[PDB]
């Protein structure tokens, strides 16, 4: 059986390991270990698996679809600040439909753990509130990009109790083999660069989880698939050269 | 086709230009703009170009082009020849023409679009005097060296109108800090796990 | 693959590890375990 | 005013369909990968297009 | 007893100092209390060697300069305005858009208030006094600053995501053509500083 | 939606479900705070409904 | 139709606007002008909701807001009056000078002799909580920085050739220190622990 | 097929194969069920489908 993934190892890159804090309905750090061959994740409906899948897509798209699964069609009831702040919402089980376990100053992150023939490469991220103001700006953001096995969650959290944002960039000024980037965009390009792909498939993969609402072959060539060369705008834009021409000659 | 893209946009700063000018009659304008369409059929780039545009409407070789290229580059020795870029943008190079010959009609359009400015807002009225005021005024700026910033900064003397005051330097306006707390969420890195012994059947 | 609890029974025949997530109030935990590991688990569970 | 409309809706009509001749060959490409793979015991598939 | 002014008088007068300049189609309260005692607002603003400046067919209301036994002189030394005095990059970009507001006006009259550019269209208007500095970036950069100190005097709205801005009426005043004159006149005497 | 509620008698009104005491006759909820997962539990109330 | 206001009262009230507080001491023509038309300089600020507050036992003058008697906004909020919340080292060296002040109101009288520091004297009392920058020019940078941010604020004077500073009877005028005492309280409780 | 064939009995116009598309469209009809058509046949001329 082993010989059906002997590929692995040797060709990609793999994903093995979730770091977790205080990210959804969980608290403190929480770990799992995905085994070289793949794995299922089970739980009764209602315990975790939607909210560790998206728990992950973060670091791979600009645009997470949170909850798409379910819902593939119309947009998703939650979002990046319903997730960091812990709202459990119509979930509350009975406590007022809202329930928020992070409503004040609170700090969230989250690492994802790649790697390929022991070559360690993380990708993690940090979120926290200063206070209960819930602005979009309100959560003040860092992205990280090592391949150091010094770096951790687990580590980055003792900084940023030890220091500001300026001690994090302290740190990576100092040490070696760690990046991190306040813009999410540079990061983007950091993966795609390192990854040889355009900015096309980390997208789709995002839309993977959505098959339970497939209609037929026809919409996979038409919604996923095939980009986009539309030229509505264009074609709107020469009838009106034409009706200034036109002015000119009445 | 960058080169005509010069041309058209060198034509369309002379025409706003010359606009400026108040001796124009309205033939001037619609007429320079014909003269231009007859001026870029006579350099290298603009018979190159009105060539080319042709040749779409009789698609005679822009099938042989391609045509003749994928048979090129299905030859071996090639890959040696070009790197793997040079090949993937030459098997494409009709489309490529094709979507930048789009960057030139709109460098062409501007003009295309000027004269229809001219034409309408003929100057009448109040507007007439304050239009021609406005061109007296901007055809003598055009005499000064605009380059100097103290030059640009001289001060003129327009008049101090909807005058903006605001922030009076009140003692009361001053607060100092009002906290000094200080407290830490301490790091719980308790090391959880699940308790298999809590589902059901 | 992520699954709800139905057909366990063909995840079994194409994986080697698998991702528990407990739910109990507004507390969720999780573990990592081995196919064998659950089978002595449910087998203890038989013994509960 | 002929000349300058008509070119415009050239280059237009020239580039929608001009599209359609690239959407074809990356199918190729899929077609390619496709056919390294048995679908059913000595079966594989293949795309096409109308 | 006390010499009190009304609270609404004071309100809209407070208010008109804050921003210098009062809309009735933003603010039709505020600018039909000054109305309403337009002379009170004068003997506020005359103690403090200011006037206030009204045209109705653009619903506007605005401060400026007043003239005291000495006609304050160059106005712009008045102790009580915060900003700068303008320049000549900001005439010739005012010159710009007002015959722009002009057109507009002709297009569509002069009370309305849905005149608009766009960056681009502003960039070659200037570029062809300014010169070209190298780069497209360079130039936005150019506009982006001039038109900050024109909004911070009220000129022209923000740099909206189409990158557009709508004029403000108060424009039809700053490009007075008496004041346009007046300037040409000035600039009359730049030549001959040049000379 | 907006033409729609204009003339579709459906788009003149909403609905909601209350959660009735059998014993006082009395509302306990409105609303199903009780539901999640992979969206599964809203299928309870919707079912007993049709 | 009817007369103007009187040009030296005008005068005076815009140079306190402008400055918010003034001296005798500096300009003693304008504090005896205004102290001699108080209800006419009121009644020009009222309608602003402005007035101004004045202290001849040390010859000072300064403005004071006249808005309606305690609103909603105790912590108080006014158009014109744009307010500001100093930081931890603004704040720490506005309660060191308060402080000396006081000490000097004794020593030397409130305000006969007008209030001084030297440099080299504040700079101890500041190191007594910062401890020592790391050299004595960047002391004197923190310091100078600090006393002309305040100066701004119009609390006290640039240091004379010996490097002592004079400070504005304005101190005296502050609204609730009771703040600055807790923060002083704070101060030496947390050097006392830090040491 | 055979919930199809008795939803013809009880409907004006049952929608065969519902419950393909979630309830989306239909996409067979009727008579393919008499004709008992095997799907859709190879373009080749076929006949070998019905
Ligand atoms: N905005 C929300 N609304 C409802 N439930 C939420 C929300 N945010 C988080 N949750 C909770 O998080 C979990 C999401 O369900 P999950 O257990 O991830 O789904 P499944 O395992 O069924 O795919 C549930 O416990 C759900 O109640």
């Amino acid at each position: 059986m082993n010989q059906v993934s002997g590929l692995a190892g040797k060709e990609s890159f793999i994903l093995t390991r979730i770091e977790l804090f205080n990210w959804g309905g969980f608290h403190g750090l929480h770990q799992a270990a995905i085994h070289q061959d793949g794995t299922a994740v089970i739980g009764p409906t209602g315990s975790g698996k939607t909210t560790l899948v998206d728990a992950l897509m973060t670091l791979l798209c600009a645009n997470p679809r949170y909850n798409l699964a379910s819902t593939g069609g119309h947009e998703s009831d939650r979002d990046l600040i319903s997730y960091v702040r812990g709202v459990s919402g119509p979930g509350d089980g009975g406590e007022g439909q809202s329930h928020i376990a992070r409503p004040g100053k609170t700090v969230t992150g989250i690492a994802a753990t790649l790697e390929r023939e022991g070559k360690q490469v993380r990708l993690g991220a940090l979120l926290w509130f200063d206070s209960t103001s819930s602005s979009v700006t309100d959560m003040k953001r860092l992205w990280l990009f090592s391949d150091n096995p010094g770096q951790t969650l687990e580590h980055w959290l003792n900084v940023y109790h030890e220091g500001g944002t300026r001690l994090l960039r302290q740190m990576e000024k100092e040490a070696i083999g760690l990046w991190t980037y306040p813009n999410k965009k540079q990061y983007l390009a950091r993966l795609r660069d390192f990854f040889e792909v355009g900015e096309n498939a980390f997208t789709l993969l995002n839309r993977a989880a959505g098959l339970k609402q497939l209609n037929s072959i026809d919409e996979i060539f038409r919604e996923l698939v095939l980009d986009d060369h539309s030229a509505f705008d264009r074609a709107a834009e020469v009838a009106n050269s034409f009706d200034g021409l036109t002015e000119i000659h009445q | 086709f960058r080169r005509v893209e010069d041309s058209w946009r060198e034509a369309d700063r002379a025409l706003r230009q010359s606009i400026i000018g108040e001796q124009y009659h309205r033939g001037d304008i619609v007429e320079r703009l014909l003269n231009d369409q007859d001026a870029l059929l006579n350099t290298p780039e603009g018979r190159v170009f009105d060539s080319f545009q042709q040749q779409l409407r009789q698609s005679s070789e822009l099938k042989a082009m391609s045509e003749r290229l994928r048979v090129i580059l299905s030859h071996p020795s090639a890959s040696d020849a070009l790197n793997r870029l040079q090949r993937h943008d030459l098997r494409w190079l009709v489309k490529r023409l094709v979507d930048e010959s789009q960057t030139v009609l709109q460098a062409r359009a501007r003009s295309e679009r000027d004269v229809r400015g001219f034409m309408k807002t003929g100057l009448a009225a109040e507007h007439h005097r304050v239009g021609h005021l406005l061109n007296e005024f901007l055809n003598l700026a055009l005499k000064l060296d605009w380059q100097r910033q103290m030059i640009r900064k001289q001060e003129v003397p327009l008049p101090a109108v909807g005058v903006a005051v605001t922030g009076i330097p009140a003692i009361e306006r001053l607060r100092f800090k009002e906290v000094d707390d200080e407290a830490e969420q301490t790091l719980d890195l308790s090391n959880h796990a699940a308790d298999l012994t809590q589902i059901g059947d | 693959f992520i699954t709800p609890n139905k057909e366990m029974r063909l995840l079994r025949d194409h994986t080697r590890s698998a991702i528990v997530v407990h739910r109990r109030g507004q507390n969720s935990n999780m573990a990592s375990l081995s196919w064998e590991e659950l089978e002595r688990h449910y087998q203890r569970r038989g013994n509960a | 005013l002929n000349r300058s409309s008509d070119d415009g809706v050239t280059q237009l009509l020239s580039h929608i369909e001009h599209e359609v001749l690239v959407i074809e060959e990356r199918l190729n490409e899929l077609n390619e990968t496709m056919f390294r793979v048995d679908f059913q015991p000595d079966r594989y598939l293949r795309l096409d297009t109308k | 007893s006390e010499t009190r002014t009304l609270q609404k008088i004071r309100e809209a007068t407070q208010e008109l100092l804050k921003y210098g300049l009062l809309e009735e189609a933003s603010k039709p309260n505020l600018y039909r209390i000054v109305l309403s005692h337009p002379e009170e607002v004068t003997r506020i603003l005359e103690p403090l060697d200011l006037d206030i400046g009204i045209d109705e067919i653009r619903g506007l209301l605005y401060v400026k300069v007043r003239l005291d036994e000495t006609p304050a002189q160059d106005e712009w030394a008045h102790p009580l305005v915060r900003r700068q005095r303008l320049n000549l990059e900001q005439s010739l970009l005012v010159a710009i858009l007002r015959q722009h507001f002009v057109a507009w006006e002709q297009e569509s009259g002069t009370g309305a208030s849905q005149a608009q550019i766009a960056i681009d269209d502003l960039l070659p208007q200037l570029q062809i006094y300014l010169g070209d500095p190298g780069s497209e970036s360079k130039e936005r950069t150019r506009l982006l600053t001039l038109l900050d100190q024109l909004k911070g005097h009220g000129l022209v709205t923000s740099p909206d995501a189409h990158e557009r801005i709508v004029i403000r009426p108060i424009i039809a005043h700053l490009a007075d053509p008496i004041n346009l004159q007046a300037l040409l006149a000035w600039l009359r005497e730049q030549i001959a500083q040049q000379t | 939606l907006g033409a729609k509620a204009l003339l579709d008698p459906r788009f003149r009104l909403e609905f909601a479900v209350s959660v009735m005491d059998r014993q006082s006759g009395n509302v306990i909820e409105s609303r199903t705070g009780s539901q999640g997962g992979s969206g599964g539990e809203k299928e309870i109330i919707a079912s007993y409904v049709l």
